[PDB]
RNA sequence: UUGGCACCUCGAUGUCGGCUCAUCGCAUCCUGGGGCUGUAGUCGGUCCCAAGGGUUGGGCUGUUCGCCCAUUAAAGCGGUACGCGAGCUGGGUUCAGAACGUCGUGAGACAGUUCGGUCCCUAUCCGUCGCGGGCGCAGGAAAUUUGAGAGGAGCUGUCCUUAGUACGAGAGGACCGGGAUGGACGCACCGCUGGUGUACCAGUUGUUCUGCCAAGGGCAUCGCUGGGUAGCUAUGUGCGGACGGGAUAAGUGCUGAAAGCAUCUAAGCAUGAAGCCCCCCUCAAGAUGAGAUUUCCCAUUCCGCAAGGAAGUAAGAUCCCUGAAAGAUGAUCAGGUUGAUAGGUCUGAGGUGGAAGUGUGGCGACACAUGGAGCUGACAGAUACUAAUCGAUCGAGGACUUAACC
């Protein structure tokens, strides 16, 4: 059966992306359309979650900026992500940070672990 | 005026040339063999059956080696039937695979919906509850039965039995994408049925 | 909660159709050669399909 | 899912921690039907422990199994028995440990028994 | 997700702290509202200086709230404060500036301006 | 409804108001059709055909009503023991307790007011929802259906275009007709957002236990806290009420007398609605009117003079047993050794997250490497390892009359 599903969709597992440890800070390249033009912008931020499976794997960026925590999620293998890049690493006995949602301020940093 | 059946398996999340994902069943169907061309001239209506299934030795009866065994080609579990199609395109043991279908075009799906066994008059008809507080000893029970004087429940009132398993139709789908090497139809959207049960595929009367 | 009327002696002895109990799955013992149970081991021979099992 | 058993959700392990060691000093029990099917398939992952035998290997089965005595004149524990001869025995067979042979009815209860030998 | 008598931070320096809701402008009985709909408010707070003060009815346009918002991507935008900004009950605000971030998902309709007042559209 | 009468009920018919499930009428509140208008247009008033669908959410009040706020296309009225108390609530009056005003010398009263006050039951029968066992259906059995007949669903707003067009002096602002997108409820599902996931994993506290350390086990509500796979889930995602035909209702018509004209008449026709019957979908041959095709099994052994009977079988099915996609128990349903049906097993998928042990840094708390490790409940994939053994009963011999051909 699940073999039979992969099967299908391995024509689309995207294979640019870095692998990544869930639980760091990371820079999204979104390309996105506006005024029917094709531009990128750019999401800083820290990862949350990462979860699911094959093809729907959805992970998450949160970004908090002016004050207001914004949480972005993203299935993994669209053609609406251009580039993802690893700015810092990072270090969480957890696997999914649910907790990052509350605290801010310093008490929410993850240290840099030199990779 | 068409139809195969076969195989539900379950949902993926498929990509379709945008951002645009869409919900995804999965429904192998091995090349379906007509069993028997029902006319209207013996048989009063203008109607086909197909057949699926790879039967073993074990499983077939003698009855159904004889039916099918007119035009040979094997035994097959399950039998259905579709009024209305072009009987002048079809003979008596002919294989259609899944090259009928595009990625295109409107599709009716029958099937055979989930059992969710004796549950009763809240979640088998949507009915509400009477409020969980303020002393009321009332909760999930379905509601009044009638008035007084006509003396009996009319039928048609609702109440408490074996929810699923009946017989359900979603009409006006759509088939995402067609990969008939491995005999696969994906049809956007979530159709009825539990892992490995059988549906009936048309072409909707849009 | 009140039965209005005393059951006569025909519904009385129509509920009894399906209170009947039936004969289980009896079959021989194959080495004692008395009744065996299906499935389970004949006790008077102490065996079950090929061995007497201590 | 599984079967329950009368029991909590403490009490069913809390009964499997006995139906386990006492099975393995005993080598043989009568229980019910439904009990034995419930140990066809958790005593099989307790045997396999056995084939592994290593460090961390052992430190799995001594949250599980009781220390009961074994074996007199040697000090063997059920724990140790698991281990020392069971692991020679099944060097060979890849799954399948348990038997079930059914039983009549237990008198009072009405109960559909079972035996399950070591096999 | 926001419902009758909820409370909301409110996202301009057009007078108001904190606004309550009353029905969301649907249909006969709409439950909720995810971004973008248009509610009928009131004023439970206003800062001082108010142009618009303590108890007044008034439409608003939700911008950013707790709830999801699935794009056709199946990228869910969620922010962490459920807000308002408040409109001249039009396709157009009464505020000056829109403070923090504006969800994205208000283009789809032709609120432009405050499109074009947002600080970071995300 | 305010009421008359006292006919049934005082060997008990529990009564107002909300909650629960709705059903029914049409004098219609919206939606459809129209006629007249003091109908420019957009709104409107008013009668007529319409009961298929809908009829909002709150503050006060015990509330019904009503006021009010805010919407909506609309906020309909009326039954049905002023529907529904062997379904629910007890705020309300209508038990004693208490108090105020007034009445009465008084005990005490008050459809004047206030505070507090036990709502019982295990379902026989009819009635529903669901499931099944038997026989019927002139032979037995195996699958699929035609459809008698029933039921469900049958609501709609904004915006775009035609078009700022006819109309209007302007202001304003269209019918008719296309396309897009929503709210309201409806069937379905678990891929995605989350939810539960008490035989999953990780941390951590008190205390006991395995001789001790280490490492664990028990109990503390799953001890608590963060996650959580399958599974059932909704607010999540899909689609749904589509396009139409047939005959009409009000109208709107022709044609055309009676009664040289006129006349939507009596003959003869055509239009005409969210109504009606089909079209869409589900259920359905016990539809005793028991339908129709497809193949299989065939006419065996005994009485008996026959009529008839039993007693082994065919085809197939059952007991039984491993089973869950099914599951109150029956049923359905994947199988029963020419087998992958369950469990284990070895791979993987997802979860959780860096196992103990060892080595090293550190005075130690602790990190660091070994190492995307370690462990894994239902998941899918291979494997005969493990039982589904052997058996066993049930189960056709096919009527008569006539016609038809042979």
């Amino acid at each position: 059966m699940q073999k039979l599903i992969e099967d299908i969709t391995k024509e689309q597992l995207r294979t640019d992306l870095p692998a990544f440890r869930p639980g760091d800070t990371l820079r999204v390249h979104v390309k996105v359309v506006e005024g029917n033009r094709e531009r990128i912008q750019i999401f800083e931020g820290v990862v949350i979650k990462r979860r699911g499976g094959g093809i729907s794997e959805t992970f998450t960026v949160r970004k908090i900026s002016y004050g207001v925590g914004v949480e972005r999620t993203f299935p993994v293998h669209t053609p609406k992500i251009a580039k993802i890049e690893v700015v810092r690493y990072g270090k969480v006995r957890r696997a999914k940070l649910y907790y990052l949602r509350e605290l801010r301020g310093k008490a929410a940093r993850i240290k840099e672990i030199r990779r | 005026t068409k139809g195969i059946l076969g195989r539900k398996i379950g949902m993926t999340q498929v990509f379709a040339e945008n951002g645009d994902l869409i919900p995804v069943t999965v429904i192998e169907a091995a090349p379906n063999v007509v069993l028997q061309k029902k006319t209207a001239e013996n048989d009063g209506y203008e109607a086909i059956q197909l057949g699926f299934d790879d039967k073993r030795e074990k499983l077939s009866n003698k009855p159904e080696k004889g039916h099918v065994a007119k035009a040979e080609t094997a035994p097959k579990r399950f039998v259905k039937e579709l009024r209305g199609v072009e009987m002048d395109a079809y003979e008596v043991g002919q294989e259609v695979k899944v090259e009928i279908f595009s990625a295109g075009e409107i599709v009716d799906v029958t099937g055979v919906s989930k059992g969710k066994g004796f549950q009763g008059a809240i979640k088998r008809h949507g009915q509400s509850r009477g409020p969980m507080s303020h002393g009321s000893r009332y909760h999930r029970r379905p509601g009044s039965m009638g008035p007084v004087d006509p003396n009996r429940v009319f039928k048609g009132k609702l109440l408490p039995g074996r929810m699923g398993g009946e017989q359900i139709t979603v009409q006006n789908l759509e088939i995402v994408k067609v990969d008939a090497e491995r005999n696969l139809l994906l049809i956007k959207g979530n159709v009825p049925g539990a892992k490995k049960s059988l549906i009936t595929v048309k072409s909707a009367v849009k | 909660a009140v039965p209005f009327r005393r059951t006569s002696k025909m519904k009385k002895r129509l509920r009894r159709t399906h209170f009947k109990l039936n004969v289980p799955g009896m079959t021989e013992c194959p080495s004692c050669g008395e009744m065996k149970l299906s499935h389970r081991v004949c006790k008077a021979c102490g065996s079950y399909n090929g061995k007497d099992i201590n | 899912s599984y079967r329950k058993l009368g029991r909590t959700s403490a009490q069913r392990k809390a009964m499997l921690r006995d139906l386990t060691t006492d099975l393995i000093i005993n080598e043989r029990i009568e229980t019910t039907e439904t009990r034995a099917k419930e140990l066809r398939s958790v005593v099989e992952k307790m045997i396999t422990l056995g084939k592994r035998g290593d460090l961390h290997a052992r430190r799995q089965a001594a949250a599980y199994i009781r220390n009961e005595v074994a074996n007199e004149e040697n000090n063997q524990d059920a724990l140790q028995k698991l281990f020392s001869d069971i692991a020679t025995r099944y060097e060979e067979r890849q799954g399948g440990y348990t038997r079930i042979m059914k039983l009549g009815p237990r008198r009072g209860d009405g109960a559909p028994m079972a035996i399950i030998e070591l096999v | 997700m926001i419902q009758q008598e909820t409370r909301l931070k409110v996202a301009d320096n057009s007078g108001a702290r904190e606004v309550l809701t009353i029905k969301v402008l649907g249909g006969s009985g709409r439950k909720t509202a995810n971004i973008g709909d248009v509610i009928v408010c009131t004023v439970k707070q206003a800062t001082p200086g108010g142009v618009v003060k303590k108890g007044e009815v008034v439409k608003a346009v939700i911008v950013r709230t707790k709830s999801g918002a699935r794009r056709s991507d199946g990228s869910y935008i969620s922010f962490d404060e459920n807000a308002c900004v408040i409109i001249r009950d039009d396709k157009s605000p009464r505020g000056t500036r829109i403070f923090g971030p504006v969800a994205r998902e208000l283009r789809e309709n032709n609120f432009m301006k405050i499109v074009s007042l947002a600080p970071e559209v995300i």
